[PDB]
């Protein structure tokens, strides 16, 4: 019947922008970093985002799960997701639909791991993976009422870890023309 | 050694003369197994002293100075220090530990450093530690012939270990963490 509002995840190299569908702004825009040690067990003594940033010299060692857009360590990523969901976003996974995003040119292994973590550790109702760009083309047009969609252009997505130049023609993305420079804000 | 060469007559003052006297101690010094008896038998100066050729050409002749200057290690009061010698501080450090691991520590004494290259230091150290320690268990001292570069040998061994690459301090980590990452990680 009437489903709950979908949840818009976003895991960039430098910043992660959570939020909800229909909102006019992300609920949280905080750095993609997790604090971790090396009578709470060492399983749970982790902080993320601004809390991790402030709690830097108190006995934690920061680490960035995402670099160049591709996730290397998986414990950090899964702990980041659980902390976000159950601390800041405040949602029950089994009664919502998620819209994850991740940069193109990623290995299929990374997508497989993301899907299995989401559907086993959390097991949400549904998971959809979109390409960082696309959404850029969707948000390009401002007065999107019924018709004025460009639906054809180029999106130069330059971020913190990696930049992507992706052309789109009549909606479909031409793969053979995709090229990426491994230089960005970092 | 510079101070005690003055009483013999030869004067060494500047830094070059300091390097010269270091060269003298490099090869004309040792640690006596016994101190009082050695000083007593130094009176009949027959087999103790032997000449050294100074860079200039005049010859030095040192007697009890050969074994007196390394004795300061076991008797730090010679240079005016209210500290126990190495032979006693080793025993103190052993006693500071737990009661069980002391037996293993007694039989494993790893000599190191360039100062410990004095011919006859291991024997004196073993004798002193045996005298201090209880008489039951054995005291074994380890003096590898290459112990001069032991720290570098250990460092080279440690560097080529597979687990070690995770223990580095990567440049990116330092850039994002500041200079306190060495305290965070190294120790
Ligand atoms: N005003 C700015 N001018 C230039 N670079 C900026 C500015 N604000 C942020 N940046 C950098 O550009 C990166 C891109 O932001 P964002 O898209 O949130 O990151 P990501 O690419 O990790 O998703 C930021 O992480 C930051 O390093
Ligand atoms: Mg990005």
């Amino acid at each position: 019947a009437s489903f709950n509002v979908p949840i818009i995840m976003d895991n960039g190299t430098g910043y992660s922008k959570l939020g909800y569908a229909g909102n006019d702004a992300p609920s949280y825009v905080f750095p993609t970093v997790i604090a971790t040690r090396s009578r709470a067990t060492e399983d749970l003594d982790f902080f993320i985002g601004n809390d991790a940033l402030k709690k830097a010299s108190a006995g934690y060692s920061l680490d960035y799960p995402i670099r160049h857009g591709q996730i290397e360590n998986w414990d950090h990523m899964e702990r980041f997701w659980q902390q976000s969901l159950f601390k800041y976003l405040r949602c029950e996974p089994e009664d919502h639909y998620f819209l994850l995003t991740e940069p193109p040119l990623n290995p299929p292994e990374n997508r497989e791991n993301t899907a299995e973590i989401m559907f086993e550790s959390f097991n949400c109702a549904g998971l959809y993976i979109a390409v960082q760009a696309v959404l850029a083309l969707a948000a390009s047009w401002t007065s999107s009422k019924v018709t004025d969609r460009s639906l054809t252009g180029t999106v130069v997505d330059s971020g913190d870890g990696v930049t992507h130049i992706i052309p789109v023609a009549e909606g479909y993305v031409i793969g053979s023309s995709i090229k990426t420079m491994p230089l960005a804000g970092r | 050694l510079m101070k005690i060469l003055t009483e013999r007559g030869y004067s060494f003052v500047t830094t070059a003369e300091r390097e010269i006297v270091r060269d003298i101690k490099e090869k004309l010094c040792y640690v006596a197994l016994d101190f009082e008896n050695e000083m007593a038998t130094a009176a009949s100066s027959s087999s103790l002293e032997k000449s050294y050729e100074l860079p200039d050409g005049q010859v030095i002749t040192i007697g009890n100075e050969r074994f007196r200057c390394p004795e300061t290690l076991f008797q730090p009061s010679f240079i005016g220090m209210e500290s126990a010698g190495i032979h006693e501080t080793t025993y103190n450090s052993i006693m500071k530990c737990d009661i069980d691991i002391r037996k293993d520590l007694y039989a494993n004494n790893v000599m190191s450093g360039g100062t410990t290259m004095y011919p006859g230091i291991a024997d004196r150290m073993q004798k002193e530690i045996t005298a201090l320690a209880p008489s039951t268990m054995k005291i074994k001292i380890i003096a590898p012939p290459e112990r001069k570069y032991s720290v570098w040998i250990g460092g080279s061994i440690l560097a080529s270990l597979s687990t070690f690459q995770q223990m580095w301090i990567t440049k990116q980590e330092y850039d994002e963490a500041g200079p306190s990452i060495v305290h965070r990680k190294c120790f």
